[PDB]
């Protein structure tokens, strides 16, 4: 793992992409190597340092969600249009049919959990519209302000039982989401 | 349309395809065959990233050549092999191999298939290996003067040549401070724990290895003591701040004085910690992780130096120094833990840099070199032939036995199979003496870089290198003569003569075995 | 022969890569050698941004070259090194590696190879090396000397006035030094930059320069007799580490909790104000603290209140060079207050520059770290100033860790290559020729002197050799007038660690690049 | 033979992009043009017949102006020795706050003296040397020359009268009114302690009627509108917060934990009234007006409403600070309805309609304050803009006349008599250099040529009038203005005079810029990006 030398450590570093420059780390890393960083630009480095924490701190002040909550129709105007400014939710239309709602409902709360930032909201298909036709069992239909903004409706645009946990987070997000930590479009297969 | 392979793949087949494997070989023994010698030449090699390497070693010149002949690209692998196995004779074997497959060649035009001359090559390299094995000579171990001889035989022929008299001395120490007894059984003698690092600029002959651990970090506080008499060390591989751990805490307050509290029982966690590190009383103590500003404010109490995060290779090699011990958890930390026999600790200041030295420490097991020289690559360079003799001076430790250089050891083998081969009969007689003849090149290759004339020096060397007891008789390359190598007093160990010996024979055996290749096509 | 392996692959041989290494150096030594002295001339650098950059040092135009050439690269780094380690002596040794090769290329253009050049070199190295042992002067470092070394150093960087007040100023800086038998830290010694009145106010202030201010509108703006609390604590809110979060049911438990949430800071900074009460509230005796951390505003009005000035977010290294300077003791938590941990000043003020600010910490009992407050009309002076006295605190540096200083003005040049000359007849082979060439390599340092000043280089260096006659002192050029010049009595001055370190790493490199016979570019694809 | 190679050396080992010149008329020679082409550009806008320019910058904004610094600054340049003359007005103009266009046109004007003496045949070092020895003399003398010195700098008329000619080197025709109002202005500011500030004097601009309609107010202008519904106050007590007008919440993250119905009547009710009580306690001490910088709760605007209370947002730290100081309170980050001695006090808070810009006041009715602003009408945002800058020089001339209270005199008299006394003592000085100390006396003719070559008169017939009258040794005459004809009068009762710190720090960093400029040769530009 970590049995490697300064050499190896720079080799590694020239062939991952480039380098990390000193300048793209969060508030762990630049924390813990503390002593790499030349020592004649400190006010550079603090200065970074303050805005990464007020950008911190303000991104830590609109995560005030966590979890999924569930909705019936009475409500579901006001989550769906006056949710809020500068918010887009999720919308997840479900019913008791095993499959696609079992598995997106056990994969929404871990998104929601690791994603704070975005509202969550899942309802029940028969007594949110009225009279679904309730064969495209999933439907997340994804509302940037109050508008439309994306639509699954086919278990064959998600690709029917074969769902991991988070390949979900980059088909919500290709729509214009909150960005992803992870690359490849199809999460390899 | 219609295929049947891929449309990209692309076959070549028969003798053309023979002589280009050969042909590749040569190349590759054609770019370094005049760095062989104590008279060889420097090659300056432009790096992609924008370096340079200034070097003389086969091995570092091979490594930044890249091919897109499959042959060569075994040819760089068998000079990577050497390097690694041994650390000497990548240049000798590269030759080897390059000229074994030029005479082969000549028996694969005259309708000889190759599976008769793989059988001979085997059984001249079995031969050469035996006769090789003869004469040898024994070496002392425990006399100095023969090891600092055969660090000198193995340095004369690389850039640092002219500091010798002190670069042999510095390889012998830390060959001779590394060797160590493990539990039991299982000598040892690794390179890990002989770390060599470059300070540019200064005076070459300033370089000295230092009895101990040398690292480039400085004290976590200005305050403490930047020179310590006789350090208590204690190593630490954990951090010494608070941490939020691994599972999901999230505590709740609903009073007014547990936010206070809660900050209380942080700071009182710390000083536990420090207290725990305190309590058995030590001098210095090396981090792997951070400190906290109250963990070094609690030590510095106790009168203690710390060193915040260092690497993990040099806690272990200065654990090895000191004979200390890591512990990650301080309330274990015990009293055998503790590192004593450290000479001296001091901060010095270098350049413009902070420098920490451990050294003057009893009987240590890890050292570290101050390198100081006048520029990266001469550094570089000057490490590199360092690590050579290092790995000679370990070869020959542990193997007591040695072989006459100047290529005599090579005409020796090559006669005493030749007149081997002179009783049997068959049609493999042919490609034995083409071996034979084939172990004549590096002999040549030194009388062609020292200048003189290789046909008449040569022919000398053969004619009276045939009787009485002859086989020490080498070329001096310097002055382009025959001497005998036991004037001269030249020899090396057999370890590498062997080694290289069976490596060129091995990548012969391997690209004349070849006959087809197919190019082009997904990998898998 | 790669181009077989790699069709894309730049190769030099034997006489193609002598003569491109050859052409480099001369290129790089023809660029250089138009500064070398006090003659010199400014060169005037602009980057891709556009910014200007006036410089004469090696080591920085040398890096502010366009340039691409490998072995140029190779003398580039080997520059950097020697000035990091010695502090100067970059452009001479620049004009040396070009010299050496020059005479090597001419040496083996008649048909010669390289190998009895370099030992040549190397006999003529240590030959160099016993003269220079036996020539240097040891003397006892006093004020004079001192200030003839950095005359000198700061004469070649700048002109003369800005020149002598330079010198003064880096000398009274770099004298107040620890026990003798202690090492020099030049760190303490630090560097303030100001775009303000004119170059010749650059000066050393006995206390601190820090660009940081009273960032509380109250706090005072000068204070006479102050004491000096420097810490490393944190008055800034620290949340705490896991995860917290309050839990309430109405206002009034909102507005207890929050109190309680200050509750911490206002403790630990009562402290402060507990032990400024007790050391001394009286007769305007004033209290500065200094913390390396962040200060919040309630923490600022609660010290404000009281009379304070508080100073956050200070550098890590000026909380040791106020410890040094001040005489108080740092502070990482304030577990145990006591009256002797505050330094004492008898100055603390605060200067205003356009919209930055400044504290001023002087007066100060026995300084041991003190100031160099540059002040410039433009950023360019700035920074040649910037280099002009590290160069100089570099140089006096060397100067006093070993006790021994060189004839300066290329008199010592002069000297050893006569030296070298009479040793040539025993050197016991063809090698000898090569020594003559070393020789003649170390007259590139006196001939440019001349070439600098106006004068033929021949007629003024066979005066310098007609004067190391019978009269056999060690005499130079005078950039003056051109006639011989005993450097010693004059004062020209040297560092001897400065010519040790060319002799050395000026023969390595040549001896190395010498031995290079093909240039190879392969492996990128 | 159709194709010349690159020279073996440095030539063939430069980068793409790069330029190197070298040699005396290879680089020096064009640094010279370069710089004679940068003060050219800017000569015709000197003296108080410079016509204005406009200057278009990169984002598409007119400037039209004759502030030599302005358009120095919002106009791109890209040769390093104008470079190199930029750096040193700008200088000029943080120090001092005039003599940029001095600067430029005596740098210009050194900078083609010294390629003159270079082609006769002196050398750098020479021409170096002799315009050092030159300065210093002139510094030397330059303090004989002084006459007038400022004697009160609190009568009102004497300051207008010092700061007019300052003035009119911008908008010609209308000098005595800007220069009375720019005096009011400063006197209620200097504090008669001698530390006056000029970051107190703010420029309040409002479209709408000429200039003539500007006024100064000891107090402030904020372009804000109240977010109460109480306006005017006749003399409040104002408490002025740094925090929002809303009940503090913890920094921490609180979520309220209610597990009973009676928790969750009263939790509405609760908070209500625990903001209704914070807002009587502010109110009950007296307090009329209610200053915060951050938002404003609808609740905390209510209980403003019912008890009268005058609410401004504000939305600037600057603007908190300064209100602080003009009134005389405090920021304090808590509600905590303020103690006796943080209560600010000031004779009357209006909303007010000048130009349908709603704005609020903070006037004074007694002259005290540590800030008063300049409310300037217009008619255009440039014209607007052109005042504030003639306002921020008459500013900065006053600033600059609290210290050295010298004066001397203008309209090309001390330049003219200086260049008189630099050539005699050139004269008067043996060796090679001299020739370098007589152009300093062509330098300085540099400056009243200009002022002439800007009135439509002859320079050269100006310029030997100034030397026939200055010949005989009244050391106070100078250029006349609007007189049909090449003229000279005296400046001692004309009134107009320079600061003797400006023209000292002006030729100073002139001579210091044309000396760097002139020291290097070499130059190696690099692939401009
Ligand atoms: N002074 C000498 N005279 C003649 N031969 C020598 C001398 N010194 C070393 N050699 C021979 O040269 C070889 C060393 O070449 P070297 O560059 O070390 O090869 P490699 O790079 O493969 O290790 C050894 O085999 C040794 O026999
Ligand atoms: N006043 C002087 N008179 C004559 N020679 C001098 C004088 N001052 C310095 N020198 C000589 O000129 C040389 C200047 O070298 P310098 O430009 O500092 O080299 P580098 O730029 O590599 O540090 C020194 O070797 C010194 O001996
Ligand atoms: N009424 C006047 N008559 C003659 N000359 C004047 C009059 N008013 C101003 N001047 C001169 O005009 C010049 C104006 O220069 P100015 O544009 O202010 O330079 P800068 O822009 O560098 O401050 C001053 O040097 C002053 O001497
Ligand atoms: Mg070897
Ligand atoms: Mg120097
Ligand atoms: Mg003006």
């Amino acid at each position: 793992k970590e049995l490697e030398e300064e050499a190896e450590e720079e080799q590694r570093i020239l062939q991952q992409s480039v380098v990390k420059t000193y300048e793209d780390m969060t508030l762990e890393e630049l924390e813990d190597h503390e002593d790499e960083f030349n020592e004649e630009d400190e006010r550079a480095i603090e200065m970074y340092r303050r805005r990464r924490l007020a950008e911190w701190k303000a991104t830590k002040l609109k995560n005030k969600f966590g979890e999924v909550l569930e909705i019936s129709g009475k409500d579901y105007v006001q989550e769906v249009t006056k949710a809020g400014e500068g918010l887009w939710v999720i919308l997840h239309l479900y019913k008791q049919g095993i499959p696609l709602c079992a598995l997106i409902n056990q994969h929404l709360s871990g998104l929601a959990r690791k994603f704070p930032d975005v509202k969550f909201i899942k309802a029940i298909s028969t007594t949110c519209i009225p009279n679904y036709p309730d064969r495209n069992l999933p439907t997340i239909f994804v509302y940037l302000e109050g508008d439309i903004k994306a639509q699954f409706i086919g278990p064959l645009v998600f690709g029917g039982m074969n769902l991991t946990r988070d390949e979900l987070e980059w088909k919500l997000s290709e729509s214009g989401a909150i960005m992803t930590d992870l690359e490849e479009n199809p999460k390899k297969p | 349309p219609v295929l049947v392979l891929s449309q990209n793949t692309k076959r070549e087949s028969g003798r053309k395809v023979q002589s280009g494997n050969i042909n590749a070989a040569k190349t590759i023994a054609d770019i370094i065959r005049t760095c062989l010698g104590p008279k060889s030449m420097m090659k300056m090699l432009l790096d992609p990233m924008g370096g340079i390497v200034m070097t003389n070693d086969g091995n570092a010149i091979l490594r930044e050549i890249q091919v897109q002949h499959p042959a060569a690209k075994s040819m760089i692998e068998i000079s990577r092999t050497q390097d690694e196995e041994v650390g000497d004779g990548t240049t000798s074997v590269i030759i080897l191999a390059g000229e074994m497959l030029s005479v082969a060649e000549h028996f694969l035009e005259q309708q000889m298939h190759p599976t008769v001359v793989i059988s001979a090559y085997r059984k001249a390299l079995d031969d050469m290996i035996s006769t090789l094995k003869k004469i040898s000579i024994p070496v002392d171990i425990s006399d100095s003067d023969m090891m600092l001889n055969i660090i000198n035989s193995s340095i004369t022929t690389k850039a640092i040549s002219r500091w010798s008299s002190l670069a042999c001395n510095i390889a012998l120490d830390a060959v001779k401070m590394v060797q160590f007894e493990e539990n039991g059984r299982k000598e040892i003698d690794i390179k890990k724990y002989a770390r060599v690092e470059k300070i540019p600029g200064g005076i070459i002959e300033d370089s000295c290895v230092l009895r101990g651990v040398m690292i480039n970090k400085d004290v976590t506080h200005p305050r403490m003591r930047r020179y310590i008499k006789n350090p208590r060390i204690v190593l630490l591989d954990s951090s010494l701040e608070y941490k939020k751990g691994e599972s999901q805490t999230d505590i709740e307050i609903t009073r007014e004085e547990d936010f206070t509290r809660i900050l209380q029982m942080e700071e009182e966690y710390i000083q536990q910690l420090c207290e725990d590190i305190i309590q058995l009383k030590p001098d210095v103590v090396i981090t792997e992780k951070g400190i906290s500003d109250l963990a070094q404010h609690y030590l510095m109490r106790a009168n203690i130096t710390a060193i915040r995060r260092v690497r993990k290779t040099d806690n272990n090699r200065i654990a090895r120094a000191c004979g200390a011990r890591i512990v990650s958890r301080p309330e274990e930390l015990r009293e055998d833990d503790v590192g004593t026999g450290a000479g001296l600790l001091e901060i010095k200041k270098i350049g413009d840099e902070y420098f920490t030295f451990i050294t003057d420490c009893k009987d240590p097991k890890a050292c570290t070199i101050l390198l100081r020289g006048a520029s990266k690559e001469i550094l570089s360079e000057v490490e590199r032939n360092l690590q050579d003799a290092m790995q000679v001076c370990r070869n020959v430790l542990l193997d007591p036995q040695l072989v006459p250089g100047g290529g005599a050891s090579e005409m020796a083998v090559a006669h005493a199979l030749t007149e081997k081969s002179k009783a049997m009969t068959g049609v493999e007689q042919w490609p034995y003496r083409a071996v034979a003849q084939a172990l004549e090149v590096i002999p040549r290759t030194l009388i062609q870089n020292c200048g003189a004339s290789t046909i008449r020096l040569l022919t000398s060397l053969r004619a009276k290198h045939t009787q009485e007891n002859c086989e020490t008789w080498g070329v001096n390359g310097e002055t382009g003569t025959l001497v005998d190598m036991k004037e001269l007093g030249i020899w090396e160990p057999l370890a590498v003569k062997l080694q290289t010996y069976k490596t060129a024979v091995e990548t012969a055996v391997l690209l004349l075995r070849i006959d087809d290749i197919v190019s082009g096509h997904k990998k898998k | 022969a790669v181009k077989t392996l790699n069709p894309k692959a730049e190769v030099a041989r034997a006489q193609a890569a002598l003569a491109v290494n050859i052409s480099a150096a001369r290129g790089l030594q023809d660029v250089l050698r138009t500064n070398l002295g006090p003659k010199g001339t400014m060169k005037m650098l602009v980057s891709g941004a556009g910014d200007i950059k006036l410089t004469k040092d090696g080591n920085v135009l040398l890096h502010e070259m366009q340039i691409q050439h490998p072995t140029a690269s190779l003398i580039a780094k080997v520059a950097t090194a020697q000035d990091d380690i010695t502090g100067d002596g970059t452009t001479s040794n620049v004009l040396i590696i070009g010299e050496l090769l020059k005479q090597a290329d001419l040496y083996i253009s008649e048909g010669l190879h390289p190998r009895i050049i370099t030992e040549g070199f190397e006999a003529a190295k240590e030959k160099a090396l016993q003269f220079l042992e036996e020539v240097k002067v040891s003397r006892e470092m006093d004020r004079e000397t001192l200030i003839d070394v950095a005359r000198t150093s700061l004469r070649t960087k700048v002109h003369a006035e800005l020149a002598d007040v330079l010198t003064e100023a880096v000398v009274d800086s770099i004298l107040a030094i620890k026990k003798q038998d202690e090492p020099i830290d030049l760190f303490m010694i630090e560097i303030m930059e100001m775009k303000h009145k004119s170059e010749t106010d650059t000066s050393l202030i006995r206390g601190l320069v820090l660009d940081h201010g009273a960032r509380h509108p109250d706090m005072k703006k000068r204070v006479e007799d102050a004491y000096i609390l420097t810490c490393n604590v944190s008055l800034e809110y620290e949340k705490t580490e896991v995860n917290s979060g309050f839990f309430y049911k109405s206002a009034e438990e909102r507005e207890k909790l929050v109190k309680a949430e200050r509750k911490f800071i206002e403790d630990r900074v009562k402290k402060i104000i507990e032990l400024k009460r007790k050391v001394c509230g009286d007769s305007d005796k004033g209290f500065v603290v200094i913390n390396q951390k962040g200060i919040d505003p309630f923490s600022l009005d609660a010290l404000s209140k009281e009379g304070i000035v508080a100073l956050r977010r200070a550098k890590r290294r000026n909380m040791e060079r106020l410890t040094l300077a001040c005489g108080g003791v740092a502070l990482n938590s304030f577990d145990d207050l006591s009256p002797d941990c505050l330094g004492h000043a008898g100055l603390v003020y605060e200067y205003t520059l356009g919209e930055e600010k400044f504290t001023f910490i002087e007066k100060c009992n026995n300084p041991r770290s003190v100031t160099l407050l540059i002040k410039g009309p433009n950023k360019h002076t700035l920074t040649q100033i910037k280099d002009a006295v590290r160069d100089g605190l570099r140089a006096v540096k060397n100067a006093i860790d070993d006790g021994c200083v060189v004839p300066g003005a290329g008199a010592v040049e002069v000297a050893m290559a006569e030296a070298l000359i009479k040793h040539k007849p025993s050197v016991k082979g063809r090698a000898q020729l090569g020594v003559q060439a070393f020789a003649d390599a170390l007259l590139i340092i006196p001939k440019v002197l001349a070439q600098n000043s106006g004068f033929d280089l021949q007629e003024t260096l066979v005066k310098i050799q007609a004067e190391h006659s019978e009269s056999g002192q060690l005499v130079g050029v005078d950039l003056n007038t051109g006639e011989p010049m005993v450097a010693a009595e004059v004062g020209v001055w040297d560092n001897y660690c400065v010519k040790k370190q060319l002799l050395h790493s000026c023969t390595v490199i040549a001896t190395n690049i010498l031995l290079v016979d093909e240039i190879m570019r392969a492996g990128m694809s | 033979a159709l194709h010349v190679p690159k020279a073996p050396g440095f030539a063939q080992m430069l980068k793409e992009g790069a330029k190197h010149f070298s040699g005396l008329e290879e680089a020096v020679y064009r640094n010279i043009q370069a710089c004679k082409e940068l003060a050219q550009t800017t000569r015709t806008a000197y003296g108080p017949n410079g016509m204005n320019k406009m200057v278009i910058n990169h984002l598409e904004k007119l400037f039209v102006t004759n502030d030599a610094a302005t358009i120095l600054r919002e106009l791109e340049v890209q040769h390093p020795a104008a470079k190199m003359i930029v750096m040193a007005s700008h200088m000029q103009e943080q120090e001092v706050g005039d003599g940029t266009n001095f600067v430029l046109v005596f740098a210009g004007a050194l900078l083609e003296l010294a390629e003159e003496l270079l082609r006769i045949g002196l050398s750098v070092s020479e021409v170096i040397e002799g315009y050092e020895i030159a300065c210093r003399k002139a510094h030397e003398i330059l303090p004989n020359l002084v006459c007038c010195s400022a004697k009160n700098l609190r009568d009102i008329d004497e300051v207008s009268s010092l700061l007019r000619t300052s003035i009119m080197s911008k908008q010609y025709g209308n000098e005595v009114f800007l220069a009375k109002l720019i005096a009011q202005a400063c006197v209620s500011i200097f504090p008669d302690s001698g530390h006056f500030n000029v970051d107190n004097i703010r420029v309040c601009k409002i479209l709408g009627s000429g200039i003539s309609s500007s006024s100064v107010l000891h107090g402030m202008v904020f372009k804000k509108e109240t977010e109460g519904d109480v306006t005017s106050v006749k003399d409040a007590k104002i408490a002025v917060y740094s925090c929002p007008f809303d009940g503090m919440i913890t920094e921490t993250k609180g979520t309220v934990l209610i597990k009973t119905a009676e928790e969750l009547m009263n939790f509405s009710k609760g908070e209500e009234n625990l903001m209704d009580a914070q807002v009587k306690a502010i109110a009950d001490t007296g307090a009329n007006v209610v200053v915060t910088g951050g938002k404003v709760a609808d609740m905390a605007l209510h209980y403003a409403n019912k008890y009268n209370i005058m609410l401004v947002r504000l939305n600037s730290k600057w603007d908190l600070r300064r209100l602080c100081k003009t009134v005389g309170a405090t920021a304090l980050p808590r509600l905590t309805p303020p103690v006796l001695e943080e209560m600010g006090h000031c004779d009357s808070v209006y909303l007010s309609e000048v130009g349908d810009t709603q704005v609020v006041v903070f006037k004074h009715e007694k002259e005290d304050g540590a800030i008063s602003t300049i409310v300037l009408r217009g008619s255009t945002d440039n014209l607007m803009d052109d005042i504030e800058r003639a306002v921020d020089d008459g500013v900065n001339t006053f600033k600059v006349l609290t210290r050295d209270k010298r004066l001397v005199p203008g309209g090309g008299a001390t330049e003219i008599e200086l260049a008189k006394q630099i050539t005699s003592y050139g004269e008067t000085c043996p060796g090679l250099e001299q020739y370098a100390i007589k152009k300093f006396a062509e330098a300085f003719e540099a400056i009243p040529r200009a002022l002439a070559e800007n009135s439509g008169v002859k320079a050269n017939e100006v310029i030997s009038k100034l030397y026939a009258v200055h010949q005989e040794g009244n050391k106070n005459v100078g250029l006349d203005i609007e007189a049909e004809v090449p003229a000279v009068k005296d400046m001692l009762e004309a009134g107009i005079l320079d600061t003797y710190l400006g023209k000292y720090w002006a030729i100073k960093l002139a001579t210091n810029a044309a000396v760097t400029v002139l020291r290097v040769d070499q130059i190696i530009m690099a692939k401009p990006a």
